[PDB]
């Protein structure tokens, strides 16, 4: 599950959505089972079919691991700051004088 | 000249909770009415579906004075019952025609 920021919300509970599944024990459709038109056949004269759907839920940390997100967002000018202490200024000024 | 009944041709679209889609007709909606699901698109259209079905079988019931019970498909001497007049639900008939003037 990848994240953008820091202080990024998260959920605790992930809903999925997958379609139903067959085996011939649970021959029938379940209880929970909602019904979507969205199995295709035709395109041009635009066909759909109806199609038995179920739902199920996952928990982060037990089922998928939260990653961390690349690179740098927040852009902000270097604006470095002389420092007249550091060994290479001093030689560098050295150098100069 | 042209033939089309209600119960002897395929048009009403159904899904049966095997996850099997399919059309058939009107003998055998009633006959497996507690194993299929109506399946339309648009949501008035089964409405209005399941409101014919319902005064079809008001009006069977009214002759012949049987109550459908819960899980059964469908009360007995019902599908005969319909069969008896099936010419009375033509379509591109000679005279008699269903829902038209």
């Amino acid at each position: 599950l990848q994240k953008r920021w820091h202080n990024e919300p998260l959920p605790q509970i992930l809903p999925c959505v997958m379609d139903w599944i067959p085996g011939y024990d649970g021959e029938h459709a379940p209880d929970d089972a909602e019904i979507h038109y969205d199995l295709p056949v035709s395109f041009q004269p635009p066909r759909h079919l109806p199609r038995f759907v179920i739902r199920r839920e996952l928990v982060v940390g037990e089922d998928v691991q939260v990653s961390r997100e690349t690179g740098t967002s927040v852009w902000r000018p270097k604006g470095t700051r002389a420092d007249y202490n550091n060994s290479e200024y001093k030689k560098v000024r050295a150098e100069r004088l | 000249h042209v033939m089309y009944n209600l119960l002897c041709d395929n048009w009403v679209n159904v899904v049966y909770l095997s996850g099997k889609p399919d059309r058939i007709s009107l003998v055998q909606t009633l006959k497996d009415a507690h194993c299929l699901q109506l399946a339309y698109s648009n949501p008035m259209d089964r409405f209005t579906v399941f409101r014919f079905l319902l005064a079809l079988g008001y009006w069977c019931f009214a002759n012949t004075n049987v109550e459908p019970e819960p899980d059964k498909p469908l009360p007995v001497s019902w599908i005969p019952w319909l069969e008896e007049n099936k010419e009375y639900f033509e379509l591109f008939g000679d005279g008699k025609r269903f829902f038209q003037a």
